DNA sequence: ATCAATATCCACCTGCAGATACTACCAAAAGTGTATTTGGAAACTGCTCCATCAAAAGGCATGTTCAGCTGATTCAGCTGAACATGCCTTTTGATGGAGCAGTTTCCAAATACACTTTTGGTAGTATCTGCAGGTGGATATTGAT
DNA sequence: ATCAATATCCACCTGCAGATACTACCAAAAGTGTATTTGGAAACTGCTCCATCAAAAGGCATGTTCAGCTGAATCAGCTGAACATGCCTTTTGATGGAGCAGTTTCCAAATACACTTTTGGTAGTATCTGCAGGTGGATATTGAT
């Protein structure tokens, strides 16, 4: 009886944060799935082929932020570093 | 299994106020009469693209089912990604 | 025990996408900050797109975030328009826009 | 007798079908299309009716894409009227030629 | 006195070029806007000599294909001139707007 | 003699591309109008091959930098490497 | 001083076999490698979404084969997957 | 020791093509017969553009294939063409062709 | 028509930039042998969901009518093509130095591995609610006059 | 502008499909903790190959003139929009059954070393040559009269 995974109650959980009084139909979190699954293989994939063009066999949060600004334009990616800095930066002083 | 319906011509269920709507959405007001062959035309070729794709990723799992999946592989190969099924 | 995720202050999976990276077959090695710092882009990412669509669920007299309202979202912003810009959001139709030489008179 | 003059209904169904996200070519008719090509391809073939309906958004959202770079290169030629030369003119410099 | 008609050395040129491969930009010029454009995302930056030529060829590449479409556009629109709208429509339809 | 530097490419220069691409009669605001798709063109090119030197730590743009750059615009070149 | 690898040389013997008068410049070698360098690429990316697809951690000629069709047009890819069928014939019916 | 490469029957590297796809990320496992495989496709192709840009050559009264003459291979064939029409071959240039309407009125 | 200006074609000549052939070399594949791990076909079988069918619900096909759009025709005036050359920018080559790239180094962070906790997915049964689609009934919008 | 046909806009209104709710369980995640390997940063450095500039090359800025193209105006013809009418086809709900997919057994094939052999790339040096330019002479094209 296999075990599908999804985002969706992480999607849930920020639809939370962002609007306290708004629900999600099924297919819109279909396609929230749909576009976080997309937007990772994407990120991941310039992270790869960064990685192989610099000789490198390890993929570091160094690519994954070098793939973000090739990948999103211009506020977005902005924005998106500063995200995943912070996250990285507090989850080093964190244990 | 006792019989199976053949199937030809199908591309005329495509009809004229079908495909007059979907100009309406594109925001088109006026349309020429030979639109709706052109049209039923450049769908068919779009179709066995998409089709075509999809089928070979059937036969390479070995399935007699085309699955929402290989449509959705398919449409990715063609750079025509869709969200809404599994995709 | 407390999970990567909430060690980096974050609501995505950060397990789940170390998993998935490895799995994946992008490289040999997978550097431990790589899925903080990706879940965190999807976190944001996604942020981003519910905030928009909730605008249009609210702008549309409605509770319930339908795919006609992702659609509005993207759309509407130049930048998740253009990250976009060749996906297709299943049930979203298209935006109002009609061009001006079609209007009635003068 | 009452009439509308000819280009106030199809403005008022522009307006409709650009407000509303269903389908507009009817499911069975499209389904059966879809069947037709993919048994010249492939014999005793079934499928997914998800997948039918994923082809059916697709080529739904090419079909009004294209319609809205054929109304513009028809108005790029003074016209208001759609021909199968804006067609081909969409398509060949979108590459699909 | 001897003078060729408007249209005369034109189609002459469109031969001539279309037979040969040469850049048809000058070198130096090409690469100090390469260096300005670069300066506004990297300050004191170098460039490999073939870095450059990839970019020239790359740039010219582009604009060639870009005024084929442009082409076909004005005569789309029943013109022999290339017009700032013709190659506005080919970028629209391209997906580059 | 001041000029701009975008100025550098010249009426005739563009003037030969556009032959190349089979026109024969060209309206005197091409120039600037494709001066413009030039520099958005080489902009996006640049940007990215630039993000591929500066993930390498080096201060000189390769031939690779930028064939890479062209690759993921979905303008691969052939003839400088890859 | 390290090692450039390249088809060149594998480019040049095929050259020889179907035009064993005619020579081919630098640049035009050049633009070779980089052919067979992007569809190597491009076949490869395809198998393995294909093995990914079907939770098989192996690519096989199978999924050579099935990429094959689906990155070629028509004819090109009926002869590649003659020629590809032909060489693995030959290479297992040899000692 | 004998070659895979003169096994197979092929001029282009078994052995190279195999250690490529290893170290690719492309899967966990690589099966015996896939470099084989791959290694006559590329070949194949190789022969099919060196054959008609050979060709081009001889038209155009020359023995060295040049940039010029993979240019006119590749574009004066309808399915090459398809293959690498997103591709650029730098020096190339572009094959004749004037639009009708252009010409000069007889 | 003829006629002359000038562009274009082709045969032959040649210097050298760019191709090719060669030897000795060494790091590095690529291949061969043997010990070990495992991935995936096959065989059986629970069970989703697909093909198929009968009734019920609404869109399609067709012909008539004429509004107004397209495409042909003509025309004037604007706007780009063609034209000749010395100024001035670019090309070419000669020369110091930046930095790319190759080498060794050593440890912070990577993989591996094994019991131990946590959790995200489902599955079975239950109650909840946003909104689609129906209505009637007030306010535009459109087109004749 | 005024009158009237018909589309449009809410507002309220019932059923219900789809969404949210729990209680119970559980396989597989994810975490934890420790032993074992290593990728790549860091530091020094040799030699490309890059920015600069002096001398040579040779393309382009320039304003004038007018061919011929673009766009405005006008208009006949006919195509395509609107709408009436008659009714076929699709949509929707219900039900046996193919094949997908879940689990488990079992071997042919692939990974993992290490050791033994070779080939492909570089490099030094010298060697070869296809063809880009240049010339010279016939002939085609274009534009004028
Ligand atoms: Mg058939």
């Amino acid at each position: 009886k296999t075990r599908k995974e999804s985002y969706a109650i992480y999607v849930y959980k920020v639809l939370k944060q962002v609007h306290p009084d708004t629900g999600i139909s099924s297919k819109a979190m279909s396609i929230m799935n749909s576009f976080v699954n997309d937007v990772f293989e994407r990120i991941a994939g310039e992270a790869s082929r960064l990685a192989h063009y610099n000789k490198r066999s390890t993929i570091t949060s160094r690519e994954i932020q070098t793939a973000v600004r090739l990948l999103l334009p211009g506020e977005l990616a902005k924005h998106a570093v500063s995200e995943g800095t912070k996250a990285v930066t507090k989850y080093t002083s964190a244990k | 299994k006792r019989h199976r319906k053949v199937l030809r011509d199908n591309i005329q269920g495509i009809t004229k106020p079908a495909i007059r709507r979907l100009a309406r959405r594109g925001g088109v007001k006026r349309i020429s009469g030979l639109i709706y062959e052109e049209t039923r035309g450049v769908l068919k070729v779009f179709l066995e693209n998409v089709i075509r794709d999809a089928v070979t990723y059937t036969e390479h799992a070995k399935r007699k089912t085309v699955t929402a999946m290989d449509v959705v592989y398919a449409l990715k190969r063609q750079g025509r990604t869709l969200y809404g099924f599994g995709g | 025990a407390k999970t990567r995720s909430s060690r980096a202050g974050l609501q995505f999976p950060v397990g789940r996408v170390h998993r998935l990276l490895r799995k994946g077959n992008y490289a040999e090695r997978v550097g431990a900050g790589a899925p903080v710092y990706l879940a965190a882009v999807l976190e944001y990412l996604t942020a981003e797109i519910l905030e928009l669509a909730g605008n249009a669920a609210r702008d549309n007299k409605k509770t319930r975030i339908i795919p006609r309202h992702l659609q509005l979202a993207v759309r509407n912003d130049e930048e998740l328009n253009k990250l976009l810009g060749r996906v297709t959001i299943a049930q979203g139709g298209v935006l109002p826009n009609i061009q001006s030489v079609l209007l009635p008179k003068k | 007798p009452h009439r509308y003059r000819p280009g106030t209904v199809a403005l008022r169904e522009i307006r409709r079908y650009q407000k509303s996200t269903e389908l507009l070519i009817r499911k069975l008719p499209f389904q059966r299309l879809v069947r037709e090509i993919a048994q010249d391809f492939k014999t005793d073939l079934r499928f997914q009716s998800s997948a039918v309906m994923a082809l059916q958004e697709a080529s739904e959202a090419y079909l009004v894409a294209l319609f809205e770079d054929t109304n513009l290169c028809a108005i790029h030629a003074k016209r208001v009227t759609i021909m199968p030369k804006d067609i081909q003119l969409a398509r060949r410099i979108r590459g699909e030629r």
